């Protein structure tokens, strides 16, 4: 039978690196609404990288760099995102924690307090897979590597856009771009195209052992993150393929 | 296509746009510790066997040091198998598993490396570059452990929770991303062979396979991590392996110096 | 006078290495009795090596090496052994903690959660003592130092035996092994023969400020280590010499 | 004086009495690294400009390391722009905001250090000694990033929350605590200006000034954190600087080499 | 605007270094006054070095050691200080944190437990200021620093004597010290002469954001350190000139 | 006896059991660093005096590293006495004094690497192995903290709350694990004596004496901590010692060449 689950009341949250680069306008609703959630929820916050990562791309790959280079150096701006978030929850409790802190302790750090925050991204570091130049295993994966080896309650994926579209609504073919309220993982990675969400992690997804759906949600709408935590369908739904017992 | 225009597509276009994806494959291609080898020193295989198999590769690493750079990793072995019984009896995850290997490995990389201290040959941390260039620099070797750094966020495979990616994958994943010439798996057999020749009478040597071949035949778990295949068909730098038995004599000191012994795996 | 103690309230359970060895169906229902004892009890929960230390020490000594390189070899058996407890117990806030921080931060640690799980070997590292080729600082001797330094309100070590025998009850002269309900540990260093504790343990005993007592009892019998954690005589009673101010 | 009235004051004053400050002042003066330069290559001006203005500086860098011993620091850049941006946006003081400048140090720290692996530097830590004293030794260089760790203790500005001591103030004050001989700012412009040069068409070059004629000139805050000149001011071993274009090829292992180009600041 | 408050709700404490000096006739009545004050206010209580960082800067001077290698040998001290303190705070769930620990992970640790102590020196290490041969960042700048960093509700310094007096009230000009209870850091900082808090603290004051008063109170004295966390008057208040919002 | 009779009681016996314990002593023997020396810099006895002793010691420190691969360690001295008086009023434990014990050394071990930096050679970790192959390789000398790790763990004495293993024992044990060829303790004066030379007029100067005469004189905590006495008794691999007097000019660079200064101390 499928692994036990290690921290079965847990709730992993991933914000976006590009919602964190609107700065304040995004980010302080978005602490609101997180300081209104720690009373109800048990929360892994986990950030993104954003633009500052594609800054470095386009320094490291000018360098020649190889993507095992390329991949902590992306880390890094997820890992500041991270101190910021958990700089504006300081006055409840919240801190940033390390990725060994929270690969061996999350369990009592969860018992100290609400939330913590620490980065999406895994500590693959110069073991990051070859093949493309862009480092595969980013912010996406591993929030959701994190929270389905966890057996977590849910992972939801807080993103500047109200979820996954047929086109990248902010790209050139925005208008044929149609908004895709449920999906599958394996659906998702049968089709060519951008995504919202790394293709890394519709692989994981195939071989998750627990969290059956990931919700992608508008964290730049007040009270659609809150909404997403208790179940309630806000963006978009991908089921991962795992089944129950 | 132009720095602009891969610099255009980084900040308007998500990571996984195909465009923006073929723009970075276009990326000039540095090669970190392109005169480097990356030896795999096999767990089960070669420490766990003490003396007879350490003591004549430790005189071998000695005398290969002389003309060659070398980035020494080591396997967990026996060890790390039992605590991947009780752990998987458990119900625990390959995230689990993966630390408790790495502590084997780790074992492996202190008693090789004190064996080579007085060589001045230090064991560093795998997970990059730490004290690596500088001991390259000065005593052309560095002993490390061959796990992967991924832990909790170990990838599982398809079926049960042994971590798919151990210290085969570690090694050459390290090999590929400081774009070393070279990488020689050191076990305990000659080769691959076209059964297990542990378990089979009448296997064939094979001296030259492509990773297609491999699959082709059933061998895609033989001697090498099935994983590790995968890695050498995406690697960018290093697209064949080595693979020699280290409990042959001289067996490492003459695949460092270009003999075709064992067998070369290639990526195509 | 005596130094005060540090952590007055706190009860240390020592897990043996082969408890560990015999996987789940030794673990599972140690780990739901740890359960049922959080609520009850203060716990640092320090782990020992088992079987796989001996194979280290098979290839260490293999290769010449001496005991200072063979002590954080098996130290890091004991560490797996609790990774792995720790990881049984996270659901109820439990984790492994590591050497400094057991060290410095114990107290802010069981503030946070009802118990912490650490490594039972002491960090001796390569000032490991000279004289026998095996380490003689362990698991029993490291919990010991520990919870006589802190002077915990106890120590009580979980075997695979009864207790202690007068000879090895699984050994070449079972036959004439008789159960030593209590001894101390002067009585127990004069003789001579195998004993299921560190021989260092009777040492660091003989120096100890508060620990009056130690009791071994038989982890594999459901409710030997609750009744022992009240002090009832369900083992070997061991008498430190250590006596009340 | 003497070694015992001073310890005497030692002993029995505060350390803000000012006679047991004045004793402590005839203390004798040991230069730890005396034989070094430190040269900070800088971020926004140097690496964030990529290949074309990196590549010539590695080849400087190991050209140079054959004569001098060298201590490369690296500058943050427009990454830790938009990092104090976004912190400051949101309120946030300035120990918080320099240790996100310090993660972009380090990761130019860590691509500069990439490129000179193969030749042995090592990437080490900034706060202190770490492994610069064997590496100098050996290999005649080190990277480190450049910020200093203050960290949440970082001393706030007059105004706003930008940390004030950033890149240039830490490659200076380990140029300053460890005694060494020459620090070399490594910047896009010739030197120093009497006006933004970016910005001014008529700017003048100026070979050499002192930091009172700069403040004298309203040039306390050009191509140098302002902050740099008041600790120069108060060094006891680097009394001077010299700001050069790392721009220009050769220009890096031309100051090395004694020559006057960029301007040379000089502490009176 | 300046900055928000990060841990509004902190108390900063300093303790001299010289009052730790004093051993256990100082330590004990301070420990069981501050073991009176967790269940009154979420503390950080931060050490100074005292005497011994004078023997090191004797040494270190005698070595011709530059003022960025005395900065952390001095530091040293003030965290062996912290170890002391918090060991006798262990029982009531109070540690030592490390540096990067309070920089990072405060508000957890404070969750977790009521009072945490750490080193009042600030990490400046080699990167300590040049100008004088001792080190100017110590334990009263670098408490004040975090202090107001953190925007906590207070910083309140505790002293071997009763305050701020216009001489050394143990140095050869005692018969004309005259004790000040109210005096602002840029006061102060005109003076020449010396003060008990370093001549860097009204630097730092001067560029604060945040607290807007310091008070200096004799933890010889039981009482006076409670009384000064209620606001009462019972030492030096230094203004900082911060003014309210 | 044979490896696979070692290997049976390891796996069968408990580790207590006199037949394991005896197979185990027929292992073979391998020395780490045969061709180091360990040396101790006393704190008290020299660091603690400034310049005067220090200074001297180092230039005989890079004399006689030319010629001898040297692991240098620290002692303690009066701020630990400080720290221990402090604490052991308070009612703190031998744990609790020996973390703070251990502080003292690491500032020795910092002062003494940073007058030793301009030549190549580092302060390193004590607990183990670290940068000292690489160090001990390339420029033959390195300087570690002299106090054991035991921190809360450290065995009590019989009585009072003082660490029993303190920088002696530290050095004499690293020495031992290593399997150094020497170990030479520097102190303050020229050796051994029949009672304590600062306190005694008509002590008698030793040459050489076993442990057991030692005991048998009431010397058994004189110049140096009697535990070290017993660990000595214990060694493997360093069976003697050597006292001597570091404020002798030369006498650290004479023991090293074989000269009788000081006292030698036989384990039998
Ligand atoms: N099919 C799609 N559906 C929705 N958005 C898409 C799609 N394809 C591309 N996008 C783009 O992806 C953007 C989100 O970018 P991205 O996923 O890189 O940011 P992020 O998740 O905040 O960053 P990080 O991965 O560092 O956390 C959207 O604003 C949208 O423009
Ligand atoms: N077709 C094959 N050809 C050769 N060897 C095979 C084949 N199939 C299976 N094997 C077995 O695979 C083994 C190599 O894997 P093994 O795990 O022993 O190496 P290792 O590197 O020591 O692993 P670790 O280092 O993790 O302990 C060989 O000992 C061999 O018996
Ligand atoms: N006199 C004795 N009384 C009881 N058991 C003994 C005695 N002598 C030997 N033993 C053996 O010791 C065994 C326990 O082994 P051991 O003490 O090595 O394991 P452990 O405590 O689980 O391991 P670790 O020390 O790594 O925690 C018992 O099962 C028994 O066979
Ligand atoms: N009077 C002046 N003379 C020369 N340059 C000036 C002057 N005033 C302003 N500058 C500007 O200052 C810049 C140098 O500062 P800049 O921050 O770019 O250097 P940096 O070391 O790369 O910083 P970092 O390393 O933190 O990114 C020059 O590019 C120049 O345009
Ligand atoms: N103007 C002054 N008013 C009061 N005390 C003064 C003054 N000038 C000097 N002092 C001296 O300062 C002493 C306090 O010493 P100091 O400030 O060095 O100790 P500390 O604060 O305990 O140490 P640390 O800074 O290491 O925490 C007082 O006992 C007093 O003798
Ligand atoms: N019989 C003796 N012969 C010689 N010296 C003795 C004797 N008995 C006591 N001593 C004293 O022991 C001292 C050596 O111990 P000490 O602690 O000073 O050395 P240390 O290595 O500097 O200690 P640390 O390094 O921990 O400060 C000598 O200075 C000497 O005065
Ligand atoms: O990172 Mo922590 O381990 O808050 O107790
Ligand atoms: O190891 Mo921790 O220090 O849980 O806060
Ligand atoms: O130092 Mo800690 O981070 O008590 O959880
Ligand atoms: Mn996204
Ligand atoms: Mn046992
Ligand atoms: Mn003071």
């Amino acid at each position: 039978k499928r692994p036990i689950r290690l921290l079965p009341w847990l709730q992993v949250v991933k914000i976006g690196g590009r919602v964190m680069d609107r700065g304040a306008d995004a980010i302080l609703p978005l602490v609101e609404e997180l300081r209104k959630l720690l009373p109800e929820h048990r929360l892994l916050i986990l950030t993104g990288a954003g633009v500052r990562a594609r800054h470095v791309f386009s320094v490291g790959l000018d360098l020649g760099l190889p993507v095992g280079s390329l991949a902590p150096l992306a880390a890094s701006e997820a890992g500041q995102n991270g101190h910021i978030l958990a700089a504006m929850l300081a006055s409840e409790g919240v801190s940033y924690v390390e990725h060994p802190t929270v690969a061996d302790q999350l369990a009592i750090h969860l018992s100290a307090t609400r939330a913590v925050v620490g980065s999406a991204f895994p500590p693959y570091h110069h073991h990051e897979f070859p093949g493309s130049r862009i480092p595969p295993h980013r912010a996406d994966t591993g929030a959701f590597l994190l929270a389905d080896a966890f057996g977590a309650a849910g992972l939801t994926i807080v993103e500047n856009v109200d979820g996954i579209y047929t086109a990248d609504p902010n790209g050139p073919d925005r208008g044929q771009a149609r908004f895709l309220p449920e999906t599958s993982a394996t659906d998702l990675a049968k089709s060519e195209g951008p995504l919202p969400v790394d293709r890394a992690l519709l692989d994981v997804m195939a071989t998750a052992r627990h969290i059956e759906r990931v919700q992608v949600v508008n964290g730049l709408v007040p009270g659609r993150l809150t909404a997403a935590l208790r179940g309630e369908h806000v963006g978009t739904l991908i089921r991962t393929g795992v089944r129950p017992a | 296509n132009s720095t602009a225009e891969l610099e255009e597509l980084l900040m308007q276009r998500s990571l996984t746009d195909p465009q923006l994806q073929a723009a970075a494959a276009a990326a000039a291609d540095f090669r970190i510790l392109p005169d480097a080898t990356v030896i795999k020193i096999g767990g089960q295989s070669v420490i766990d066997r003490g003396r007879a198999a350490v003591y004549p590769l430790v005189d071998e690493i000695v005398a290969a040091r002389k003309n060659h750079k070398l980035l020494i990793g080591t396997g967990a072995g026996t060890r790390a198998r039992h605590l991947y019984s009780i752990a998987a009896g458990l119900g625990l995850p390959a995230g689990v598993l993966a630390q408790l290997g790495s502590s084997v490995a780790d074992q492996n990389a202190a008693m090789l490396g004190q064996l080579l201290a007085k060589h001045g040959i230090p064991v560093v941390g795998g997970a990059g570059l730490s004290a690596v260039p500088l001991s390259l620099a000065e005593v052309n070797a560095v002993v490390f452990s061959g796990m992967p750094p991924y832990k909790l966020w170990m990838r599982p495979a398809a079926e049960g929770v042994i971590p798919p990616y151990r210290t085969d994958a570690g090694c050459f994943l390290l090999a590929e991303q400081f774009g070393c010439k070279q990488m020689i798996f050191v076990k305990d057999e000659d080769g691959l062979y076209t059964a297990n020749p542990k378990t089979s009478k009448d296997a064939t040597f094979i001296p030259r396979i492509s990773v297609d071949e491999m699959k082709a035949k059933g061998l895609h778990d033989s001697i090498l991590e099935f994983p590790v295949l995968d890695l050498l068909q995406s690697a960018q730098h290093v697209r064949e392996v080595q693979v020699v038995n280290g409990l042959v004599p001289g067996n490492l000191t003459r695949a460092l110096a270009g003999e075709h012994v064992g067998t070369i795996i290639t990526a195509s």
